[PDB]
Order: C-alpha cells, then sequence, then structure tokens
C-alpha cells in the first residue's frame, strides 16, 4: 500500500499518572512521542506486518467510521492468544482470543480459549482520534482522545492531552501489529514512542495545555 | 511431571511467560525439528525423589 | 489529620487524588460517595512569651 511521510507537529502527549495537579509545571519521564517527529502516513486501498518498537502512536482522520479495531502480537495466525478488538455501533468487545483470520481484514456488512471480555461505551462516535499503546512489565496500557479537527489537511497544530481508558492486566511478547477494515479508503498515521523527558504544564483546571521536549533543540534544554 | 527450561536465546522480561517449545540450535547446522547433534530440547524434568 | 471541606475542583473521572508542591495529598475522592474533599491542616502557629 501507499506510504507517505508527515511531520508529527507536537502531537501525542498523554497524562502520565492518575493524580490531579493544577497550576504547576511538572517534569516527567515516560515513553513519549518526540516533537516534530517523522510519522508514516498509510493509504489503504490494497500488507506486511508493522513493528511494535517500544509502543505505537496511532491516529486517524476518517469521518466514515471504516477503521475498526486492532490485533497485536507476534505471529497473528492462531497459535497464541494475541488480541482482538471489534468496534461497531454496538459495544466495543475486546478479546485476547485468536481467530486464524485472513491476511486481508475486510468486514462484511451484508474462537479457542478466552481470557478477557470487556464491554464498554462506544469509542468511535472532524473526528480525529489518537491512540497510544505501550507494553511495560507485562502490562498493556491504552490512551485515547477525540479531537474536532477543523481543517482536514494533515495532523493539526496545538495540544490535546490523551486520557487513559483501558488497562489490560496481561500481555506477553508484542512485536507486530495490524489493523482491520470495513467494506460494503482507510488512512492512518503510525508513530513510535521513545523514552524522552517532558516538562508538562497544568492550568488552573488541571488540564495539560503545553509541554516542552527536553532533547529537541538547545532552547528546549534551557527551558527544561 | 514438573519441568523447567534450561536455556533460551535471550533473557526474560519481568512477569513474562513462555509456552512455546522449540528445539534450540547453538550452531551453524540447523536442527530442522530433529534433536540430533547440537540440538537439545529445552524442557527437562526435575526428577523428584 | 486535617479538616475536610467540600470543593469545586474539576477532577477528571479517572483521577482519585490530588498532590501539592511537596507531594502531600491535598484533595481526595471518597470511595463510597463519588465526592471530592479537600484536606487542610488544623490551626497551628508559634507562641511567644
Ligand atoms: C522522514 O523519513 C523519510 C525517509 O526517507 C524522508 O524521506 C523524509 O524526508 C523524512 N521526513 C522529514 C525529515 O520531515
Ligand atoms: C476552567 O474551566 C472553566 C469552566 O468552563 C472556564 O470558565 C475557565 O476559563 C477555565 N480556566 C482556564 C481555561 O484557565
Ligand atoms: C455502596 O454505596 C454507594 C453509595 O450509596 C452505592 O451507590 C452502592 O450501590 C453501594 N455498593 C453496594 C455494593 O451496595
Amino acid at each position: 500500500r501507499t506510504q507517505s511521510y508527515t511531520n508529527s507537529f507536537t502531537r501525542g502527549v498523554y497524562y502520565p499518572d492518575k493524580v490531579f495537579r493544577s497550576s504547576v509545571l511538572h517534569s516527567t519521564q515516560d515513553l513519549f512521542l518526540p516533537f516534530f517527529s517523522n510519522v508514516t502516513w498509510f493509504h489503504a486501498i490494497h500488507n506486511p506486518a508493522l513493528p511494535f518498537n517500544d509502543g505505537v502512536y496511532f491516529a486517524s482522520t476518517e469521518k466514515s467510521n471504516i477503521i475498526r479495531g486492532w490485533i497485536f502480537g507476534t505471529t497473528l495466525d492462531s497459535k497464541t492468544q494475541s488480541l482482538l478488538i471489534v468496534n461497531n455501533a454496538t459495544n466495543v468487545v475486546i478479546k485476547v482470543c485468536e481467530f486464524q483470520f485472513c491476511n486481508d481484514p475486510f468486514l462484511d456488512v451484508y474462537a479457542n480459549n478466552c481470557t478477557f471480555e470487556y464491554v464498554s461505551q462506544p469509542f468511535l462516535m472532524k473526528n480525529l482520534r489518537e491512540f497510544v499503546f505501550k507494553n511495560i512489565d507485562g502490562y498493556f496500557k491504552i490512551y485515547s482522545k477525540h479531537t474536532p479537527i477543523n481543517l482536514e489537511r494533515d495532523l493539526p497544530q496545538g495540544f490535546s492531552a490523551l486520557e487513559p481508558l483501558v488497562d489490560l492486566p496481561i500481555g506477553i511478547n508484542i512485536t507486530r501489529f495490524q489493523t482491520l477494515l470495513a467494506l460494503h479508503a482507510a488512512a492512518y498515521y503510525v508513530g513510535y514512542l521513545q523514552p524522552r523527558t517532558f516538562l508538562l504544564k497544568y492550568n488552573e483546571n488541571g488540564t495539560i495545555t503545553d509541554a516542552v521536549d527536553c532533547a529537541l533543540d538547545p532552547l528546549s534544554e534551557t527551558k527544561c | 511431571n514438573y519441568l523447567y527450561r534450561l536455556l533460551r536465546k535471550s533473557k526474560l522480561k519481568p512477569f513474562e511467560r513462555d509456552i512455546s517449545t522449540e528445539i534450540y540450535q547453538a550452531g551453524n547446522k540447523p536442527c530442522n525439528g530433529v534433536a540430533g547433534p547440537n540440538c537439545y530440547s529445552p524442557l527437562q524434568s526435575y526428577g523428584f525423589r | 489529620t486535617g479538616v475536610l471541606t467540600e470543593s469545586n475542583k474539576k477532577f477528571l473521572p479517572f483521577q482519585q487524588f490530588g498532590r501539592d508542591i511537596a507531594d502531600t495529598t491535598d484533595a481526595v475522592r471518597d470511595p463510597q460517595t463519588l465526592e471530592i474533599l479537600d484536606i487542610t491542616p488544623c490551626s497551628f502557629g508559634g507562641v511567644s512569651v
């Protein structure tokens, strides 16, 4: 499929902990997407596996609600409880159960042992959605945010912090991942996290409004 | 009935479980699924008496 | 030890604690009723004769 390249434009910041802080500058260290990075734009009309290199930032600027769910793991053709996520207009049922599913994941609008069966509110409802997945100490963390982009040309400027939704209690050896498609096209961005140091800014309402990447240029090192 | 893994290709991360049993090779000649020369199954019993 | 007071802090639904500059707990969320309560220390000061 077609590959393009796009500046990340200071995007992909998440809340590092579940503690309310207000009117303070806080310096944290986690696995962050670096500022002004080189993310890859994929146009799907057509599919080898994509690496999971210390975490993946995921974004989509699609209004028609076509991109639906992910699979994570190493082999992804049975043999291992890997992941499964389905997000229709009904609930958002996440499974670890493998499926032995084909290499062209199309959905029709016409398995084995099981671990996790979560049911929650619909994730997907000018609807840019950002996701961050990471794997530290056998834990799978998912952060998400919906952003009403006005001009749909590229990844927009500004700041939008990412809030956690689901913390899966187990996951082992995630190195590859894929996506799924819906047919009766798809376009998404993939960026890679990296252990950077950030200086977070909290307003009076506790909302992250600005950040400084301490290893970008010498001016930001001075600011940090 | 109690087994343990002798050796792996690399180290183990914390709270990481390994289930798949593949015949390890420590040489240039491939094992090809046969436990012959320079091919050892990693799972060996404790042998409790 | 402190004085508990009703607050107007905008806790996001995944947040249960609040922390100060010196990493002491400033606000807490009650586990039974989903309410935000500030923690302020009791009255104290110096005494000169
Ligand atoms: C991202 O990497 C590709 C790889 O060749 C490069 O062509 C492109 O210019 C890079 N984008 C930048 C540096 O903004
Ligand atoms: C905090 O939220 C209130 C409620 O909308 C808003 O009026 C106020 O401007 C916000 N404070 C900021 C943005 O600093
Ligand atoms: C615990 O108390 C809260 C507050 O009244 C109530 O909403 C909840 O149902 C109670 N839990 C149980 C298990 O009864």
